[PDB]
């Protein structure tokens, strides 16, 4: 909304009457032909490709 | 009366002598002092920007472009002359310094007792530094000086405390402002209630007060703020910033400060080293964001005397910019000058040796801050 | 086979009390210091030199305020560095000094007042 | 077995499993007749 602060990146984890809890997430842009290293929901540690 | 306006520093002139002493939980090797510099770049919180004797503030104030006079007593021996020659070299006025030819400078006669199976000492004869009399005050200095500065070390001496309040009466009669730089010595950290009673009379006489974050929390409630810093939400943070687990820079509300506020107080400054300068006025309050970098010079860094440079920088701008008391934007810009002075003071071994000049301080301020904050 | 690098001994409050209560013939110099205090680095080097000059004509000891904080406060320590000069004559009162005093000043106290 | 053995009483984070991750405040944050009443009916 115009009268509201901008949102942060992440997934909506909790929905309540007048507030929302967000789990922090970072998006990465990838072009066609790129390769993703890992299945869905695969745990990635810091520094992993 | 020449410009810039004169400032008077009252108390004991000493070489180094950090007064604020508490218990740290991270000691280095007891003999290998080459390891002790690691505590200069990871200091105890009470020692992030240590203060010192009032002569440090006077010397630092002059190097920053001001004019200062020291009021106190030294002995007639050789060490007394060295202290006076130190202040004359730094162009600090010494007409207010009185000589006691029958006393030894910085020497206290004490007697050792063995009460209840423990060793204690009691003072037999105070040193000349703590024995200035009211009849020895230089009234020409107190008439000219616009800021009267003193520490709480004078409250540990019965003679100086009586002399202190006569000096304050004269200074107020001549329109001078009273600057109370707390710098609690070791005895005054024993208990909150005894210390508050000891400092209450001098606290009420002050127009400007500088305290550290540790001193302020000790005077109000030490355990409440320690619990406040250690609180962590159980499930999720209340806001995105609380997730970053950053250092705590809590800004005390004016209602928390209210037990320490009085009618004549114009400016209260709470220093978190050089990192934060919380300021409080009757009309407004806020915080100046600062910084520190002692790791840029790991082998010459020494935080001793940096608290005196910050205080000297405040007095340098207060005398020349009287609108700091009423304008918040002006006050914040001038306090950034004091932040820069504290930063430079931490880059040299020795307090007096490392006190910065005005042009060096102004240069660092413009280098650190973006031009809109100058 | 290897000479020790440091002459000044660190003593507990209990050990210092017995040393003061016991019989002494040489002047006793007690140093209060803390490893976090910047000026104590300079004072530590001066007292090691003082120990070399006064081989057996004086006894130089040091006490850490991080370990004996309550003891230091009872001894009227108002800050660091602080030195106590205790005479072997029990009637004479001790001399407490504050700040980084010169090495020559220490010698004058030991020779003329101790 | 216990009898073959050869201290004397007389003297945050939420687990996410599917592989384990811990969820806490470091990665989750908040963005801010008679009258009928809710309750049992029997």
């Amino acid at each position: 909304a115009k009268k509201e602060p901008y949102l942060k990146s992440g997934q909506v984890l909790i929905v309540q009457r007048d507030s929302v809890v967000i789990r922090s997430a970072k998006p990465y842009l990838a072009t066609p032909g790129a390769k993703v290293h890992g299945h869905y929901r695969e745990i990635l540690y810091e520094g992993d490709t | 009366y020449d410009d810039p306006p004169l400032v008077c520093c009252f108390g004991a002139v000493q070489k180094e002598f950090v007064p604020v002493v508490r218990v740290h939980d991270n000691p280095m090797h007891p003999d290998i002092y080459s390891q002790w510099k690691m505590l200069q770049w990871d200091p105890p919180e009470f020692g992030r920007a240590p203060g010192g004797p009032p002569s440090n503030v006077a010397i630092s104030h002059v190097r920053l472009g001001g004019r200062a006079a020291f009021m106190g007593k030294v002995g007639g021996d050789d060490y007394g002359e060295e202290l006076v020659l130190m202040m004359n070299k730094e162009r600090v006025q010494t007409r207010g310094v009185k000589f006691d030819e029958g006393a030894s400078t910085a020497c206290t006669r004490v007697k050792i007792k063995f009460e209840d199976g423990k060793m204690k000492a009691e003072t037999v004869k105070e040193p000349p530094e703590d024995s200035l009399l009211a009849s020895e005050l230089n009234l020409a200095v107190l008439k000219e000086a616009r800021i009267f500065h003193f520490n709480s070390e004078v409250l540990t001496s019965p003679t100086m405390e009586s002399t202190l309040f006569k000096a304050i009466q004269w200074s107020k009669k001549f329109g001078g402002l009273i600057f109370f730089d707390l710098n609690l010595p070791l005895p005054l950290w024993r208990s909150r209630n005894e210390t508050r009673k000891l400092i209450k009379k001098s606290w009420d006489e002050a127009n400007i007060i500088e305290v550290s974050q540790q001193e302020l929390e000790f005077l109000l409630d030490e355990e409440y703020y320690e619990r406040r810093r250690n609180y962590t939400p159980q499930y999720f943070a209340e806001d995105f910033e609380q997730t970053k687990n950053r250092r705590d820079y809590y800004h005390y509300t004016p209602e928390e400060i209210k037990p320490l506020w009085h009618d004549d107080l114009k400016l209260l400054v709470v220093t978190d080293g050089t990192l934060r300068l919380h300021y409080y006025t009757p009309k407004f309050d806020g915080v100046v964001v600062g910084t520190e970098d002692v790791l840029i010079t790991p082998f010459t860094c020494d935080r001793t005397g940096s608290g005196d440079a910050v205080v000297a920088g405040i007095m340098r701008k207060l005398t020349t910019c009287p609108e700091m008391f009423e304008d918040q934007d002006v006050l914040e810009r001038q306090l950034r000058f004091a932040v820069a002075a504290g930063i430079i003071s931490q880059w040299t071994i020795g307090a007096v040796r490392g006190f910065p000049t005005e042009s060096a301080t102004q240069n660092l301020k413009e280098q650190v801050y973006v031009p809109s904050m100058w | 086979f290897v000479r020790e690098d440091y002459l000044v001994r660190k003593l507990s409050a209990q050990e210092l009390q017995d040393l003061v209560k016991g019989e002494r013939k040489v002047p006793l110099i007690v140093d209060f210091y803390a490893t976090w205090c910047g000026p104590c680095i300079l004072m530590a080097q001066e007292l090691e030199m003082l120990a070399v000059e006064y081989e057996s004509n004086a006894m130089i000891v040091k006490v850490d305020t991080d370990d004996e904080y309550e003891f230091a406060r009872d001894m009227q320590v108002r800050g660091l560095p602080t030195l106590f000069f205790i005479s072997p004559d029990p009637s004479k009162d001790a001399i407490r000094t504050e700040g980084l005093i010169p090495l020559q000043m220490m010698r004058d106290i030991i020779d003329n007042d101790m | 077995r216990k009898r073959n053995n050869p201290m004397n009483p007389f003297y945050h984070g939420t687990i996410r499993m599917f592989s384990l991750l811990i969820l806490s405040s470091s990665n989750c944050f908040r963005i801010g007749t008679i009258k009928n009443s809710s309750g049992p009916l029997g």
